[PDB]
Order: structure tokens, then C-alpha cells, then sequence
RNA sequence: UUUUGUAUAAUGGGUCAGCGACUUAUAUUCUGUAGCAAGGUUAACCGAAUAGGGGAGCCGAAGGGAAACCGAGUCUUAACU
RNA sequence: GUUUAUUAAAAACACAGCACUGUGCAAACACGAAAGUGGACGUAUACGGUGUGACGCCUGCCCGGUGCCGGAAGGUUAAU
RNA sequence: UGAACUCGCUGUGAAGAUGCAGUGUACCCGCGGCAAGACGGAAAGACCCCGUGAACCUUUACUAUAGCUUGACACUGAACA
RNA sequence: CUUUAAUGUUUGAUGUUCUAACGUUGACCCGUAAUCCGGGUUGCGGACAGUGUCUGGUGGGUAGUUUGACUGGGGCGGUCUCCUCCUAAAGAGUAACGGAGGAGCACGAAGGUUGGCUAAUCCUGGUCGGACAUCAGGAGGUUAGUGCAAUGGCAUAAGCCAGCUUGACUGCGAGCGUGACGGCGCGAGCAGGUGCGAAAGCAGGUCAUAGUGAUCCGGUGGUUCUGAAUGGAAGGGCCAUC
């Protein structure tokens, strides 16, 4: 079904994620967004897209 | 059993 | 791990509450290595409570009856 | 091309009509499109469901040049 | 002979205050990233079993 | 008897007599009843043997949390209006 | 010739004949956890299995599939 | 073989009536005969469907397995290229 | 390195013999007036064969089972979850092998916000240029558009474009809808922390309604909550996720 499943890790210490999809198959760039992130709580970098 | 009764 | 009554405690005989003693009172059981005191029923007299763990509670209740805790 | 096919229905509708006394945040009316747009005390959710914001009873209005149904939510 | 407990059922329920169980949600296991964050986090803290179950649920746990 | 429905041309019985189908054990809950009551009760065993002894135990007077643990509160969450 | 003892005697089964194919004998094969035994006190002009069915005139084309037979270099591949 | 004081017709009716309604007919009881009816007797329908029934049988259905076959180790040693 | 070629090391390996384990369903001797068996002698084989344990293959020979349901009988065909409209009798709901269609995805922008914008169709004129391409005017007034089926919405646009952007936030949640249940949906508001806007304010994904799979078992990360003498550890729990 092409769209496929990617975590978006947490820029910092802290191991957290947030989970989604992307078309590898056309936007291969990983994917970069501004997140909150519970445990610094935070709006830290969150990084990575498989 | 063997059609008619009873053959 | 068990828990202990205000309202035992005054019934070990020997104004004395750690385990072997609530234990020959029959309130914990041989096999208990724990035991707290919850703030359920009344104290009166007073009580000396040895090696428990004890709520706010329980505190109050004990040293208003005149006794003492020694972990 | 064989039919035999439906959906559960979905049960859109009026759930508090004119005069009954809601308490706040409950739904008015289940709908799809706006049918009713939220009034005043009313509010209006993603489905286009219409909730009260404030305790009080439910009204029904026309308002405007458009002549739409509005539903809003009055103090008792 | 005792009654013998539904083993697979004091894995699932437990018995509170007023008489009543408490259990797990549904649907928080896996396929975890299209579920809304709202509707998993609803499905976090435990519930109670409904009043048309407790007679399933009992029937399962004479000992609980 | 079974059926939506049987005088039914649907089932069963030739007739009489005797016999023939919701029990028993242990758990468990509930109702009723008796006892005692923040307590209630003992098992095996002992035995003066339906007595008495035996409180080992079990249930109940505390819950919340997965748990550590805290406790008339506890969990949730950094915290809860 | 045989056969459904008791609703089928037949065109069905057997049959001499034919063809394949297995078998070097402690045979193949078959009954047996095994010992032992049939095959056979036989030995490839023998013994087993399969099909076809006197005889006459004959029995063509196809080996891709499925079975079987042969192969050894690669590839893949068990315990170890 | 439930019990019978056990007729026709047309209707009706769990829808093919000696027994229901209407009506017709018929004095009581045998014997010899016939088989149109008592959905006549016999046998809890073999067809058909159903049961998350049974059994055999088949196969490139599943899962196992005797047998057949492969190697490793053991019983299993020695001396030479 | 493109690819070969000359000793090794041992190690098996294919190999050569040996005999002494082992086979002999050759001959002989004795127990024996015995085609068994045992011992002995010899001949022939020989570490092979064969057997035990492990192991791949084969294996209807045997075995145990499976081989769905709806259905105007059954079978064939078709259908089995979900979404939209009608049947549906102006609240909800409502059957048929009734009538018609669609989904099992897509999008990091096609999400957020601030600002701005407004179709279709027809006529007239206009290089190539045509019934229809792009341009101008008038009519028109949403008959357009909305990633997609239908329905209901949509101009204050939900339609269209740009900038800045990550609210497609984490913890929660008064109060409701809808379900036998599992569950599913709507939700103001609160706390932290964000983006857009001068500000009021908006944002917890997309006009809404399909786009989906419980539980077990297991994987990955986090987290000392647990840790069977003790400290650790395995394993478990908890949270995220597959
Ligand atoms: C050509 C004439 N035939 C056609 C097959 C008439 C019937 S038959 O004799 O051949 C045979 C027996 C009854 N059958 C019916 O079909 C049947 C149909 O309706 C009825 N029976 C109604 C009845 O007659 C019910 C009666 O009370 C019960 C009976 C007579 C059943 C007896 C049992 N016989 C069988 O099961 C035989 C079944 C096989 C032979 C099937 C074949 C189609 C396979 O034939 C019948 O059932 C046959
Ligand atoms: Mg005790
Ligand atoms: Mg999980
Ligand atoms: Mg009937
Ligand atoms: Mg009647
Ligand atoms: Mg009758
Ligand atoms: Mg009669
Ligand atoms: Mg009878
Ligand atoms: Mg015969
Ligand atoms: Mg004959
Ligand atoms: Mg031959
Ligand atoms: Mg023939
Ligand atoms: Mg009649
Ligand atoms: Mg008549
Ligand atoms: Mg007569
Ligand atoms: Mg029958
Ligand atoms: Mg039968
Ligand atoms: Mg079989
Ligand atoms: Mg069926
Ligand atoms: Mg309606
Ligand atoms: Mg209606
Ligand atoms: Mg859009
Ligand atoms: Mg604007
Ligand atoms: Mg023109
Ligand atoms: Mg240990
Ligand atoms: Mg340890």
C-alpha cells in the first residue's frame, strides 16, 4: 500500500517519539519537524522518517 | 432398500 | 507484608507492637517480614510501636494515645 | 452489477429540541452538513455536530438574509 | 471439589471496593500509529466491567 | 405430544396390575431462619466422645495502584481547575 | 472354466498367449520388532510385480505435463 | 387394536371427513364373496435437507508415521603413498 | 586486484595393503546316532557390510482429522467487514438472493494560521487557433469546485493563492451522543509547551460521513516498578511502538 510507517525521534536525550507515515517513494528527504517532547517538555527537534 | 418394496 | 488496626495493637498484651508479638497475637501471620499501622479503628492506651512503618495517620493516633514509635 | 450493500446507519438528528434545559457541552443535534449552524452558547464540532457551551434551553432560530436555522442555548 | 477459577480470567478483571471489576482497555496492543492520540489515551487508565457482563465475569471468578 | 395451527387422514398407547425419570457428594453465591457480632467460626486431631479440648486456618472490620509503595485515601500527571 | 451362499451367471473374473519391468541367490518379493520361514530343496529357458487376453492382419505420431530411469559441474541444503 | 352406538352426498376444516355443518338415506343380526376407503398393516423414509453425526474409500488436502533412502558419531584396528 | 601456477600443514579425502574387531545362508571336527544351537579348525570376506543414536529426503503403505455459513429445498452462481442514497410510513431505528454506487487509500501539505481571491455555461470580438486551448467584453450567479462514491453542507466560503510555519502538540476533561457488550464518536474548558495574527483571536490534522482487525504470543526503545538466600542479572510489569 506505498505509504509506509516512520518514527520521528526526539532531538533530545531523552529516547521519545512520535510515530507516522510518508511516501519513501517520492518525499525521500527525511523529515524534520518542531515537536513537544514530554520529557524535557519542550518543543525540541524531532528527527528521522525511514 | 433395492427399489419396490422390498427387493 | 500486612497491615495493623489502631483498634489491634492495644490486644498484643506487652504494650509493645513489632511483628513477633502482633504475630503471638495473632493479628499478621508467621510468614509476615512487613507490617504497617493504618489510621482504622481507635487507640487508647497508650503503645509502643517498634520496626513498622506508620501512616501520618496512625502518627497522630498513637502519640495522642500517649504512645511511641521507634522504627 | 449485484447490489445487496448498506451502512450502518448513523444516528444523526435532533437529540434536544426547542425548550429542553441541557447542561453545557451537550449535543443538540447530530447532522452532516450545517443544517443548523451554532448560535449563540452553541458550539459547532469537527462532524458538524452542534453543542451547548453554556447551561440553559435549547433554542431554534432563522436569522439573516440567508434565512438559516440557527441553534443556540438561553439561560433558564 | 472446589470451584475451579477461569485462570484466564483473574488475568483480566480484578475486584474493587463496591463489589465491582476493573479492566484493561481494548485496543491499545499494537497497530498504535493511526489511532488518533485522544482515542488512545482514553484507552490508558482502567474501566469497569458493564452491568451486562458482571454475570460472565463472576460466574468466571467464585474467588475473587 | 409437537406445532403458527391438529377431530385431524400427524406422533404414542390393545387393556389392567406392579415398576419407571431433576438425585447425590463437595464447592460456591443468594434467600429464609437461628446463634453470636466488630467480630464470626474452628479443620485435622485429642477426647472425659453429639460434651469438652484444639483458633492451624478461613471470612470480615481498608482501600487505591500494574508494582515499589502510600493510606481514608490512593492512583492518574510536572501538576490538576 | 469362475463369480455376487440368499433379487445380478453376465459382455464381469480367470484363461493359454503377448509385453513391459524387477531379480546373481543370504535373489527380488512376502509373513515376521526378532529368530525363523515362504520364494525353492528352485537359480535368469528361473522367480516376483504390472498390464493385455486364443488366433489372424496389425499395433502410427507426441517425452510439454505427471511418473519413473540416468547424470555430474554448479547452485541450494540436515545433523555435526 | 385410544375408545366406538363404525352410512351417502356437498360443503367446511392442520387445506383429501364414518365422527364437524347442511342435507339424504337406512328395521335388528349373520354367512359366502370382492378389494374402492378407513391417507389400511408391516418397518421411528433408503430419496431430500439438517447435525460444527458415524464409517469406510480417494488424492499433487493437513498432520504424523512403518517402510525406503542420505550423511555424522559408535561397535572400529594397524602399516604405507 | 584481472586469474593461474610450484613445496606445505595437517586434516580428513578419494586412495593401497594388512588382520585382529565384525559377516560367512563354504568345508571340516567335537558335544551327538542331531540340516537346531555352542565350541573348535579352516577357507572366503573385512574395518567394508550390518546394527544403535542422531539426521535430511522419500513415504495414501498405515493413521488421525479437516474440507464454513447465508440460500424462497440443496447445489451452481452470488454473498460474508466497512461507507453513501432510496425502500424507511416528515424524531431515532427498521427486512429481503430489494433498487443504485463506493471504500481497504491519499496528503509533511492536500495540515495550521494571517492576508487576499471567486466559479460553470452561453454569446461577441480576437494571430497561427480548429465545436472546445490562451486573450478581451457582456450575459450568468455557483448550475463550478470540494484527492474519491453518495448524500448533506460550503461565499463569513469548507472552493482558490501566497507568506510565516508544525497544534498532524503532550497531560486531561464538565457534559453529551451511540452501542447487549467489547467499544465507537462529539466536546467547551483546564495545565504545560507551540505556530500564525497589530489585535480580537485560530489551531488537539484534512467540509463531514468509508480507508479496517479484538486477544494471545513475540520484537524494539524507554522506565530499577518487580527481582525466589543476598548484590546483580535473566524474566516479568508499566509507557511508547511493531
Ligand atoms: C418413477 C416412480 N418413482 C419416482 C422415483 C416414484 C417413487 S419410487 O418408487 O420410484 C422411489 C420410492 C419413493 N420415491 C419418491 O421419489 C417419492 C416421491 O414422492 C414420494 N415418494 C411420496 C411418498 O411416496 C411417501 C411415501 O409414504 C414413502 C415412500 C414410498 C418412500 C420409500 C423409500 N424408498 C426409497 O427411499 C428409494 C429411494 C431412491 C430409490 C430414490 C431415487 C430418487 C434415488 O427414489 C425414491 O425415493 C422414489
Ligand atoms: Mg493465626
Ligand atoms: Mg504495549
Ligand atoms: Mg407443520
Ligand atoms: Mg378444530
Ligand atoms: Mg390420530
Ligand atoms: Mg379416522
Ligand atoms: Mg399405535
Ligand atoms: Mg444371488
Ligand atoms: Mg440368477
Ligand atoms: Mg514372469
Ligand atoms: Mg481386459
Ligand atoms: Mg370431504
Ligand atoms: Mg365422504
Ligand atoms: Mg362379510
Ligand atoms: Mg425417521
Ligand atoms: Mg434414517
Ligand atoms: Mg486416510
Ligand atoms: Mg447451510
Ligand atoms: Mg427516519
Ligand atoms: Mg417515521
Ligand atoms: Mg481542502
Ligand atoms: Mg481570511
Ligand atoms: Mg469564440
Ligand atoms: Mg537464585
Ligand atoms: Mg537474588
Amino acid at each position: 500500500g506505498i505509504r509506509e510507517k516512520i518514527k520521528l525521534v526526539s532531538s533530545a536525550g531523552t529516547g521519545h517519539f512520535y510515530t507516522t507515515t510518508k511516501n519513501k517513494r517520492t518525499k525521500p528527504e527525511k523529515l524534520e519537524l518542531k515537536k513537544f517532547d514530554p520529557v524535557v517538555r519542550q518543543h525540541v527537534i524531532y528527527k528521522e522518517a525511514k | 432398500x433395492t427399489x419396490p418394496f422390498x427387493x | 507484608t500486612a497491615e495493623i488496626r489502631l483498634s489491634d495493637l492495644a490486644k498484643v498484651e506487652g504494650g509493645v507492637v513489632d511483628l513477633n508479638t502482633l504475630k503471638a497475637a495473632n493479628i499478621i501471620g508467621i510468614q509476615i517480614e512487613f507490617a504497617k499501622v493504618i489510621l482504622a479503628g481507635e487507640v487508647t492506651t497508650p503503645v509502643t510501636v517498634r520496626g513498622l512503618r506508620v501512616t501520618k495517620g496512625a502518627r497522630a493516633a498513637i502519640e495522642a494515645a500517649g504512645g511511641k514509635i521507634e522504627e | 452489477t449485484r447490489n445487496g450493500r448498506d451502512s450502518e446507519a448513523k444516528r444523526l438528528g435532533v437529540k434536544r429540541f426547542g425548550g429542553e434545559s441541557v447542561l453545557a457541552g451537550s449535543i443538540i443535534v447530530r447532522q452532516r452538513g450545517t443544517k443548523f449552524h451554532a448560535g449563540a452558547n452553541v458550539g459547532c464540532g469537527r462532524d458538524h455536530t452542534l453543542f451547548a457551551k453554556a447551561d440553559g434551553k435549547v433554542k431554534f432560530e432563522v436569522k439573516g438574509p440567508k434565512n438559516r436555522k440557527f441553534i443556540s442555548i438561553e439561560a433558564e | 471439589p472446589k470451584i475451579k477459577t477461569v485462570r484466564g480470567a483473574a488475568k483480566r478483571f480484578k475486584k474493587t471496593g463496591k463489589g465491582g471489576f476493573k479492566h484493561k482497555h481494548a485496543n491499545l496492543r499494537h497497530i498504535l500509529t493511526k489511532k488518533a492520540t485522544k482515542r488512545k489515551r482514553h484507552l490508558r487508565p482502567k474501566a469497569m466491567v458493564s452491568k451486562g457482563d458482571l454475570g460472565l465475569v463472576i460466574a468466571c471468578l467464585p474467588y475473587a
